[PDB]
RNA sequence: GUUAAUUCCGAUAACGAACGAGACUCUGGCAUGCUAACUAGUUACGCGACCCCGGUCGGCGUAACUUCUUAGAGGGACAAGUGGCGUUCAGCCACCCGAGAUUGAGCAAUAACAGGUCUGUGAUGCCCUUAGAUGUCCGGGGCUGCACGCGCGCUACACUGACUGGCUCAGCGUGUGCCUACCCUACGCCGGCAGGCGCGGGUAACCCGUUGAACCCCAUUCGUGAUGGGGAUCGGGGAUUGCAAUUAUUCCCCAUGAACGAGGAAUUCCCAGUAAGUGCGGGUCAUAAGCUUGCGUUGAUUAAGUCCCUGCCCUUUGUACACA
């Protein structure tokens, strides 16, 4: 990364990412039986697992 | 070398203000307005004087040398950052202002501000704190 | 201030009533006896159970315990 | 190798404690004999482990009060060293012996306590405590706002207390505590 | 009047309104058969000795 | 050949599982490795007032966030360490590779 | 044969001050008598020949550990500033006296500007300090 | 011949001091300088209790170089006081007869216990609502 | 309110749990704010197992 | 209330008073000499280091805070 | 009876249970045994410097090792052992062995207060006002105003000191930003200081940094005098951040030098690395700590107790109390 952010700020950055993601998803999916998320960052890609009840909805 | 000499002046008379010659010289010059401990020390270090003596122990040619130095600072290599009336408003000259001239020039700056009707001059005319402090809870008994 | 609670005393009486033939007289032996023989989740109450077992077995070799 | 000398100069032998009441609650003899009056500490854990502390260390502790100099033990070691030195050249004997005499003359024999007040004797350990404390406050109140330095005030307060001269602050308060004790008896 | 010093033989309990003087009972060191119960101020052990200024009065037991 | 991979996580047990996994991977692929170095746990300290308003007895939370950081260094070509670290990471551990 | 750390430092520095004075090559400035030695000092330095004493002291620190600069000298000669009714803090010394004293100690060859920045004590200054350390240890023996 | 080097640490409040003793002559010096000029110089007898209690007889064949880091002045002086002692103790139990170490450990312990085993004391944490460890800020009533 | 709460109660500890409690605080049965409390089963409250035995929302 | 009036250089009576009796005290400090001869402590320190250099009173221990002197031996 | 404990032994019209205490988690302490380290070091070795074979070096480079440092798994202490006390139970006291024979915190129940927060919110019910903004934005002021009363604090009232030199030691941490444009700074020049100008290191066990911190220690001067204590107030000058400092933002330099001589009744906090003194980090922050949160450093007096005051818990009894 061209600015090379410090990791003391990187862990609180992806923590705050996961927190904003959790609230945005739990308010979009309050009807739809949201339960949680789990991110995971591969090289070049991020597979991010939304975990809910009514997955058809 | 410890006996009291004859001609030991217990008091001196320098710029219409007393000098207690029982004290040491650098802290005995301090007794007149306009000179503090540091300016006293630098003035009688420019006047090459042994400091182990006291102000009543040294001689009158030396005291007139010292009063010429502290009345004429820049003509004896006193720095321009040292004086207390640096770049004054009326005649634009770096001077050390001393005992009887000190409170008169204080009165001049004070009545000058009261004359041009400044905020700080009005606060001096009202007898308050002028450097911007709070007056809600501190400094009562001087103002009743 | 060293009073053993009900979860120490009850469990130690259970270990003694089922395993008297392997338990002994010294703390440092029947400590690891108790560690092999029960799933005791921490060293602190593991040691407290084993110490209470030692005190009870000095009592048993004195006489019958209620 | 025996013969440990206090500050390397003062022998802990040749110290006779005349009074049998304060034998074990004083500490000047050979097991308690140290070089400096500075110790690592660990005396305030149990109740009476205060009493196994050497009294030179205890005086060096108790001179350290009234705000401006809390926790200046090294300075107090300096004060005690100069104090013992001028005690020796001013009186002419072992300053540890004049210290033990100052304690045994300055510790009050009975005190007053509200059970009005009843008069009750003191334990010997409180006798040692309040002796050392009265000596230290005598030195402090003598030296405050004064030319006479405090390693002199401690010294002449100790030798006045060991004479029992009633010119010592500690002996004055000790006798007045005992007279109010025998009045409130 | 004589100044007599006496040895604490056992400690009975603490008395006083603020709980500030331990009530012991002592043995006199010259007459070892005579024992007197008294209130002693401060930290007291068993087997230490007290400089009785007044050896006649006696505190009553709590 | 002298490469350095670095492993960093808030959580310690998955981190030392991943670190032991990479060490035993280098062991079974039979190349030399200097052991895991433990450079110190950086603690992130926040202390805030517990009350959203102002009043109350002045109590304070003490939030910590510990960060563990480990290093592994290898003497190996780049293709081998790509083949190793591509697999078997728990998503709490962040892995980074510096070649030279 | 002894070295600097083998002898007491408090008379080592006054011996080295007397050495540099009797040398008399040290290139003092002329604002010496008018300068306050820090922002946290309150008066002039009491000893009038203080510049040689400070040159001795900073040469001793340069012997003990090299790579010190003007900032390292202000940190090593910092002290309390009592701010009046505001609490006392720590403050650095004066930059210019440290700068001029390092320039004096490389004016006459005792220190030199080592890369990695900062001065380190040259072998001439090192043999000078060890000769006077032998001098001080002999004068105390 | 063989390098008989023992390196023993000693602890006070935070100051750790580790001493390195070899076989040589009786060279005791700390951080590149001997014992008798280490401030505070009022506390030189704390540096000198091992050598004065044991003489230079026990230290004749040993040289000790102590390196010190941490704490404050008398914490360092207490760590050196411990570490020189534990250095000669470990040197004796490794290279001479163990009854000599029994002698030297008994002589040092029955003088003081703080010179072979460490103080477990450290500065404990300030809690909120106080200026220090357990003192609290001043209550303000009416 | 109480039928919804008791339905959630019986459903979650038939779906398998050592206990639960459901707290509905607010305005109900008038205008003054009450709080209903629905507790059964095992329910630890203190210590470190609150971080990994108690699912809260 | 009270004010100590210490004189700052020697008059002749205090000077020969010091030259006679002060090398016969047991404990000579500046604080003792200041309250026995009614002089300043600074003048006392200067006079006592003068008497030391003349070789009449004996330094016993030197320190920043306190200097302490005796008289000579009797034998 | 016993415990810090509704903690247990045990009694028993109650039996079996749940919460709270405990258990726990982090921290402090102990490992010359394990795992390992060019972003930590030690010891040796070889050069190099210095002094009269040796000594010093945070000078240079590398052959072993992990004691110091880092940090993981383990381990370790349980009232285990001994002597007394006690239903000989629960347990208490003392002592050996010993790094420890109570380190400190976090979490913490049922029931509640009309305690605080709508000025934390895009959490919010209801009501407000129908261009002439209570939206929002800009310019200025105010949130700082001072006859007075109070609370939290800093500095002090000096010699156990101040001033001036000199000497010699830490640990918490933090550091270049999404918008966000403002970072920590070594080193070299100029200036007395505040600072200014250059080139550099650092997204950090790397650079600041071996964090050369204060108090402390040593050596000077002072000399009981509102004094070289105190530094309030106030004049003038110079710098720095800012779009802008007047109501002095902050820092520096000089001069000015008030009360204050240990504090009335009353009252706050505390018992071992504790009180206290002493500085250093974080937050606030463009500028910035008299606060607060953390951290070390120097480090005691006294106490191992009691219900007398202030309150709390349990039992019994009394009540005309029940917004008690
Ligand atoms: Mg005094
Ligand atoms: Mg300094
Ligand atoms: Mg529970
Ligand atoms: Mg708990
Ligand atoms: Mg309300
Ligand atoms: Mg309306
Ligand atoms: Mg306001
Ligand atoms: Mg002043
Ligand atoms: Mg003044
Ligand atoms: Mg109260
Ligand atoms: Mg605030
Ligand atoms: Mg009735």
């Amino acid at each position: 990364m061209a600015v090379q952010i410090s990791k003391k700020r990187k862990f609180v950055a992806d923590g705050i990412f996961k927190a904003e993601l959790n609230e945005f998803l739990t308010r979009e999916l309050a009807e739809d039986g949201y339960s949680g998320v789990e991110v995971r960052v591969t090289p070049t890609r991020t597979e991010i697992i939304i975990l809910a009840t009514r997955t058809q909805n | 070398s410890l006996v009291i000499p004859e001609k030991f002046q217990h008091i001196l008379r320098v710029l219409n203000t007393n000098i207690d010659g029982r004290r040491k010289i650098a802290f005995a010059i301090t007794a007149i307005k306009g000179v503090g401990r540091r300016y006293a020390h630098v003035v009688l270090r420019k006047a090459d004087i042994d400091l182990t003596k006291r102000a009543g122990e040294l001689t009158e040619d030396e005291v007139e040398r010292v009063i010429t130095i502290m009345q004429n600072p820049r003509q004896y290599k006193i720095p321009d950052w040292f004086l207390n009336r640096q770049k004054d408003v009326k005649d634009g000259k770096y001077s050390q202002v001393l005992a009887n001239g000190l409170d008169n020039k204080l009165r001049e700056d004070l009545e000058r501000l009261k004359k041009i009707r400044a905020h700080r001059g009005l606060r001096h005319f009202w007898g308050l704190r002028v450097r911007g402090q709070h007056t809600k809870t501190t400094g009562r008994r001087g103002r009743t | 201030g060293r009073v053993r609670t009900k979860t120490v005393k009850k469990a130690a009486r259970v270990i003694i009533e089922k395993y008297y033939t392997r338990l002994g007289n010294d703390f440092h032996t029947n400590k690891r006896v108790c560690e092999e023989i029960a799933i005791i989740p921490s060293k602190k109450l593991r040691n407290k159970i084993a110490g209470y077992v030692t005190h009870l077995m000095k009592r048993i070799q004195r006489g019958p315990v209620r | 190798t025996p013969d440990i000398k206090l500050f390397g100069k003062w022998s802990t032998d040749d110290v006779q404690i005349n009074d049998i009441s304060l034998q074990d609650y004083i500490a000047v003899k050979e097991k308690y004999a140290k070089y400096l009056p500075h110790s690592a500490g660990r005396y305030a854990a149990k109740r009476f482990r205060k009493a196994q502390c050497p009294i030179v260390e205890r005086l060096t502790n108790s001179m350290m009060m009234h705000g401006r100099n809390n926790g200046k033990k090294l300075m107090t070691v300096r004060i005690v060293k100069h104090a013992f030195e001028i005690i020796h050249l001013l009186t002419g004997e072992n300053p540890l012996q004049v210290l033990v005499n100052a304690i045994i003359n300055s510790g009050p024999r009975e005190d007053s306590t509200r059970i009005r007040r009843q008069a009750v004797d003191v334990s010997p350990l409180r006798r040692v405590n309040q002796a050392i404390w009265l000596l230290c406050t005598g030195a402090r109140e003598a030296a405050f706002r004064n030319i006479k330095t405090i390693a002199e005030c401690l010294a002449d307060e100790l030798i006045n207390a060991a004479k029992g001269s009633s010119n010592s602050y500690a002996i004055k308060k000790k006798d007045e505590l005992e007279r109010v004790a025998k009045s409130n008896r | 009047q004589p100044i007599k010093l006496a040895r604490v033989t056992k400690v009975l309990g603490r008395t006083g309104s603020q709980g500030q003087c331990t009530q012991v009972r002592v043995e006199f060191m010259d007459d070892t058969s005579r024992s007197i119960i008294r209130n002693v101020k401060g930290p007291v052990r068993e087997g230490d000795v007290l400089t009785l200024l007044e050896s006649e009065r006696e505190a009553r037991r709590l | 050949h002298r490469i350095r991979i670095t492993l960093t996580s808030r959580n310690v047990k998955s981190l030392e599982k991943v670190c032991a996994d990479l060490i035993r991977g280098a062991k079974e692929k039979n190349l030399k490795v200097k052991g895991p170095v433990r450079m110190p746990t950086k603690t992130l300290r926040i202390t805030t007032r517990k009350t959203p308003c102002g009043e109350g007895s002045k109590t304070w939370d003490r939030f910590q966030m510990r960060i563990h950081k480990r290093l592994i260094d290898l003497h190996s070509p780049s293709e081998i360490v790509k083949q190793i670290t591509s697999i078997s990471i728990e998503p709490g551990v962040e892995v980074e590779v510096t070649i030279a | 044969g002894v070295t600097v750390k083998d002898v007491n430092q408090q008379e080592f520095v006054r011996a080295l001050a007397a050495f540099l004075k009797k040398s008399g090559k040290l290139k003092v400035p002329e604002w010496v008598d008018t300068v306050k030695l820090a922002k946290h000092k309150e008066l002039a330095p009491y000893d009038e020949n203080w510049f040689y004493t400070r040159a001795a002291s900073t040469a001793r620190h340069l012997y003990l550990r090299g790579g010190a600069g003007v900032g390292s000298m202000t940190k090593i000669y910092g002290g309390r500033q009592r701010n009046g009714v505001m609490p006392s803090h720590f403050s650095r010394g004066s930059k210019s006296v440290a700068r001029r004293v390092l320039q004096a100690l490389e004016g006459l060859k005792m220190v030199e500007k080592d890369q990695d920045g900062g001065r380190k004590l040259t072998p001439q200054g090192q043999r000078d300090l060890d000769r006077i350390a032998g001098q001080v240890a002999a004068a105390k023996k | 011949g063989p390098l008989q080097s023992v390196q023993v640490f000693g602890r006070k409040k935070t100051a750790t001091a580790v001493a390195h003793c070899k076989r040589g002559n009786g060279l005791i010096k700390v951080n590149g300088r001997p014992l008798e000029m280490i401030e505070p110089r009022t506390l030189q007898y704390k540096l000198l209790e091992p050598v004065l209690l044991l003489g230079k007889e026990r230290f004749a064949g040993v040289d000790i170089r102590v390196r010190v880091k941490g704490g404050g002045h008398v914490a360092q002086i207490y760590a050196i006081r411990q570490s020189i002692s534990k250095a000669l103790v470990a040197y004796y139990q490794k290279y001479v007869d163990e009854a000599s170490k029994k002698e030297i450990k008994d002589i040092l312990i029955q003088y003081d216990r703080t010179l072979l085993v460490a103080d477990p004391r450290r500065c404990e944490s300030k809690k909120f609502g106080g200026p220090g460890a357990r003192a609290r800020y001043q209550k303000s009533y009416r | 309110v109480r039928r919804a709460c008791y339905g959630v109660l019986r459903f979650i500890m038939e779906s398998g749990a050592k206990g639960c409690e459901v707290v509905v605080s607010g305005k109900l049965r008038g205008q003054r704010a009450k709080s209903m409390k629905f507790v059964d089963g095992l329910m630890i409250h203190s210590g470190d197992p609150v971080n990994y035995y108690v699912d809260t929302a | 209330r009270d004010k100590l009036n210490n004189l700052v250089l020697f008059d002749k009576a205090t000077y020969d008073k010091l030259c006679k009796e002060v090398p016969n005290y047991k404990l000579i400090t500046p604080a003792v000499v200041s309250e026995r001869l009614k002089i300043r402590g600074s003048l006392a320190r200067a006079a006592l280091q003068e008497l030391l250099s003349k070789g009449l009173i004996k330094l016993v221990s030197k320190h920043r805070a306190q200097v302490i002197y005796t008289r000579n031996t009797k034998g």
